[PDB]
This record gives structure tokens, C-alpha cells and sequence, in this order.
């Protein structure tokens, strides 16, 4: 969780293992924030921004028996 | 006054959302002012009439409602050697 | 721009909204007091436009011209920008004398701050506010310009030579309809 | 028409109303200002420049 | 109808009173801020008032 | 003369001021408001001088 | 004056004053704004409808 | 007690057994919350909106010789 602050606004950036973050898990998320947030100050749930990386990679390998699927 | 070594210094936090000027109960010339970015809802400025370091607003930080803007005023005046009124006569 | 951060002036002709209707226990926002003479001075000036012209004299401005075609204008009423001002500045633009030439007056607009002048801070004796920052003003002056287009012309010259004469108070809009 | 610096809807946000004067077009409704008078779809009388009540009547 | 309830608004064109003179250490009535709008469009209808007519196009 | 002390309206002709811009977190000044109309009204004066006479009857 | 909205702080509280300006009728007072002029108890001049000192002047 | 949340405002609604909130119990509730409000939160005190119901009722009985004040 990263809790980004500004003057009476509070934004809750939160994500799960994978980098979602399901709407039933931000109301399980908001109903646990009722009882430890601040009263009278706006307060938000939303997800991560969160970047998906796509890696090709060509490797040489000196012993060419060890080639494979392993 | 605990992370400070005494508490008999004076301090106090101001509020300045009480003297938003309304139309009707604010005098003109009164003490309110218009509101604006300071004059503003979840802003304090906090008085400290003694020394302190800069890691104390770190302190401050430990302990205000998140969402709060957050000053530090320093009081000169309680931190005089002695009496602070000066003589010419 | 008065849209901007330091006034938020929300005042918009398009939007046809004629008079701000304040509340009781409400608190007071700088933009409405600014709308508030924003609207007044916009339909002044309409009712100014419907009438008069950026160049046209009401009385006064008489010219005088030095043997060098330095020119110096007398004070007198103006109508210029929605608004009849009273010229009372002492210039003394000259002229080359050749072709044609038009003398004219600039309006630039200028900011006053209790910064620059002192005497803006509040003074009323014996209260909280005293001496403390306030409103701003708004300061316009004119003065003269010779060929620019965007100056509105009150005097044509030809070679040195008044072009045309008025003896009286000039109103395009009426003249229009008496010719 | 909140308060433009905070920005956000709040307790304080709300202020002064405004007061809003649109203008219809009408057909025959005597409470209107007439604009233009027509007698079988054909135009009644013409007004090249400006029109103003007292001031042509001075002039008349 | 601007002298209801919620904005009281005291113009009046028989009184004759033209300016609102504002005080120190005092309420500023919204009330006051209207009537102070209310009499300069009010003067300002009469100048156009005295020249023009309604509908009279430009 | 509404210069004095318990008005101290501010407005002169002499220095082409014309728009009174009020700034946030700022004390609200009477003599502003007085100030406000006053120039108002004065540009009223103008204009109506620049047509009218004195004693003008409509 | 007093402010008469129900159920604020500053009821019946004191705030601005107003500037009453009452016009009054005068005969041979040089500071008032001549209306008419008589002779003898006879009416000098008439005017039929509305004054206009600067379109006068333009129109004669 | 009832408490409604507004961004930068909190007003409380109190009320005693007979429904009323006397002016002393309003600054007693007030001098008690100073602790509790959030620093840079405007905190408010009202009475609960207290509606009393008139009731007129017309009661068919069997028994005509019980009827009576009791």
C-alpha cells in the first residue's frame, strides 16, 4: 500500500500479489478503512499503475548438448 | 513536551478555519479573513515557544491526522534571556 | 486575465448571468465580489457602445502644434473601452509632417498592490485588520500614439494640415442616423 | 459556482446563487418586446440603422 | 421576488436611497451586497430607459 | 465627503483606478466595498453628463 | 436595517447605513437644477417631450 | 448519539430520555469532543430532530360497566 497525501484528500494506492486490485477487494479494503481513517477528510481507493513488461531474451550457451526445453 | 525536555513551555495549534469570513457573523474589519489555501479546512499551524530541531515537524508527521496540512511557527519571544522588555530610560 | 489564480474572476458574457444572488451563513468567496462589478461595468460598457465610438471627443482635447510638429493635446472626455474618461495627461508626441498621419490614444491596463502604494493597507483606526494587505486596483491610463491602428484615433493629419474639424460632441451611432 | 480553491464539493464549497435571464423568441405573445411585425408573411416596416424611441421622437 | 426569505433584499425605488454606506467591526449582510447591485441596475435601466425603447434592435 | 474616518471611502477620479480586486486569505476592507460602487456610480455620472443636462426634464 | 434573517448570528445585529438624497422643489435658488422659468407668472418656454442639451446642441 | 460525516464538517446529534438536548448537556458534549475531533476538522452539536405524535384514539370496549378514569 502507498498512501499518497495531499491538503484534506487522501488517496490509497493498493494492489494485490499480481498488481490487481478487484472491486470487491477495494470495498473489503474501504469497510476496513472505516473504523482507521480520519473523520471529515475524503478519502480513495485505487489501483496501483502498474506496468507490464514483455521480455524476449537470445542467450548463448558454450555446451551445446545442455540446448532444450529445461 | 516529551521529545522536548520539559513541559512548561508554552504550546498551542491554531486552527485558522475559525476565522473563515462568513457573511453574516464575521465583522468586517474583525479578525477573519477570506477563505483561500491558508485560511482552509485541514490546516494547523503549531506554536512552539522553545528550540527546536527540524526532525521534531518529522514527530509532527508520527502523530496528525493524515490529510492535514501541516506549519510550525518558532515564538522568539519565549526563548529571551531574561525579562524580554528593553529599556532606554 | 483576471481568470487566473491571484482573482478567479468567473464573470462570462455568453453564460447571460446578471446578478449574484448571496446566502446567509455562507462564506464569502473573493470570485463573487469580483463578478459582482464585472457584470455592472460589462453592461455599462454595452450601453456605452450602443452610442458612442472608441474616437469620439465630447468636449475639450484641444491640440496644440510647435513649429518642430510637437503635439500636445488639452485635457478633455474621451469615450474609449465602455467607458467616458477624462484625459488629463501631458504628452508630447511629435509628428514627421508628411503622408498621412493619425494621433491616438492607448488605454494600458496596469496592477496596483499595497506593495507599490502604501496607502491601500488598511487604515480604519483601532481594529484586528489594521495595516494588513487588502484588495488590489486595477489602473488605467492613456496616453498618445501617432500611426498605430490599434489606438483609437481622435485627430487625421495631412502634411502637417488638420483634416477634419468637430466642433461639438461627436456620436456615431446618432450621426448615423441624422445623415 | 462552488469554491474554485478548494475545488472539491465540502461544507464550505457553496456560496452565492446567480441569476440567469435567457431570451426566447415568441410569435404573437403581447408581453414580449416586439422585434418585427409581419402582415401575411411579408415585412411591415424596415429599420436600416439603430432604433431609438425618444430620440426620434425628438427628431419628428 | 428578491425580498423573500433567503435573500431579504431591502431596494425599494420609492426610498430615493442610492448608495450603501458600509461600517467597521460590523455584520456585512448579504441582504446589503444585493441591494448594493440592486440600485446600480436599477439607475441603469433608467438611463436606457430614457433613451430606448423594448425591442428596439441595434 | 465620505473620505473620513468612519467611512474612509478611497475613491478619487484623479487616479484612474476602476476595479477593486479582491485576493484570497485576505481581511475584507469597507472602504473596498464603498469603493466599489463608488466608481460605478461616478461612470454613471460620465455617462449621463455626456448626454443629459442638469434639470433635463424626460 | 437591523438585519431581520431569522436564525443567524448577527440578528438584529447593526451594519451599513444608506444615503437618502430627497429632492425638493425651490424658486430662484442658483444651486438647483431650473425645471421651468416664468415671467410675470406666465410660463416662458415649453417643451414638448424629453431634454437633450448635447443632441441639442449637434441638432440646431 | 447519532454521528454524520461530511468532508471538512462533523455534526453530532445528541438527545437526553426525553428526547430534548439542554443547553448545558450541549457544552458538557462539546468540552468532552475537544479531545476527540481530528486536529483541522470543524466538529458541531445539534439536537436530535425531535417530532412529538399527537394520538386520538377511539376504544370499543365490552365490558360497559368497567368503563371509567382508570
Amino acid at each position: 500500500v502507498y498512501v499518497y497525501e495531499e491538503t484534506g484528500h487522501i488517496t490509497v494506492f493498493a494492489h494485490d500479489r499480481n498488481g490487481n486490485l478487484s472491486d470487491t477487494l477495494k470495498e473489503d479494503i474501504i469497510d476496513a478503512l472505516q473504523d482507521y481513517r480520519p473523520s471529515g477528510i475524503m478519502l480513495d481507493v485505487t489501483g496501483v499503475e502498474k506496468e507490464e513488461v514483455n521480455v524476449s531474451a537470445t542467450v548463448t550457451i558454450s555446451n551445446k548438448s545442455r540446448i532444450g526445453d529445461t | 513536551k516529551d521529545y522536548l525536555g520539559r513541559d512548561d513551555i508554552d504550546v498551542s495549534v491554531y486552527e485558522p478555519f475559525t476565522n473563515i469570513f462568513y457573511t453574516n457573523k464575521s465583522h468586517l474589519n474583525g479578525e477573519d479573513h477570506l477563505m483561500g489555501y491558508y485560511y482552509r479546512f485541514a490546516v494547523i499551524n503549531v506554536s512552539i515557544g522553545d528550540y527546536f530541531p527540524v526532525e521534531i515537524i518529522d514527530v509532527i508527521n508520527e502523530f496528525k491526522p493524515a490529510g492535514v496540512t501541516l506549519y510550525v511557527t518558532y515564538d522568539g519571544a519565549s526563548t529571551i534571556r531574561g525579562g524580554a522588555i528593553i529599556k532606554w530610560d | 486575465n483576471f481568470k487566473g489564480s491571484p482573482y478567479l474572476d468567473r464573470f462570462d458574457p455568453s453564460k447571460d448571468r446578471t446578478k449574484v444572488l448571496f446566502n446567509p451563513d455562507r462564506p464569502l468567496q473573493q470570485a463573487e465580489l469580483n463578478e459582482m462589478q464585472s457584470i455592472d461595468q460589462y453592461y455599462l460598457k454595452n450601453l456605452g457602445d450602443a452610442i458612442f465610438k472608441d474616437g469620439d471627443k465630447q468636449s475639450g482635447l484641444g491640440f496644440t502644434l510647435s513649429e518642430d510638429n510637437v503635439l500636445t493635446v488639452n485635457p478633455g472626455y474621451v469615450y474609449i473601452n465602455g467607458k467616458i474618461r477624462y484625459y488629463d495627461n501631458d504628452d508630447s508626441v511629435k509628428i514627421t509632417g508628411v503622408g498621412k498621419e493619425t494621433i491616438g490614444i492607448k488605454l494600458t491596463e496596469r496592477i496596483v498592490t499595497p506593495d507599490e502604494d502604501a496607502s491601500l493597507l488598511d487604515q480604519t483606526s483601532g481594529v484586528p485588520s489594521y495595516f494588513s494587505k487588502g484588495a488590489d486596483r486595477l489602473e488605467e491610463k492613456m496616453s498618445l500614439t501617432v500611426n498605430d491602428p490599434t489606438s483609437a484615433t481622435i485627430y487625421t493629419f495631412m502634411d502637417g494640415d488638420l483634416y477634419i474639424q468637430s466642433t461639438n460632441a461627436e456620436m456615431d451611432k446618432i450621426n448615423k442616423v441624422l445623415a
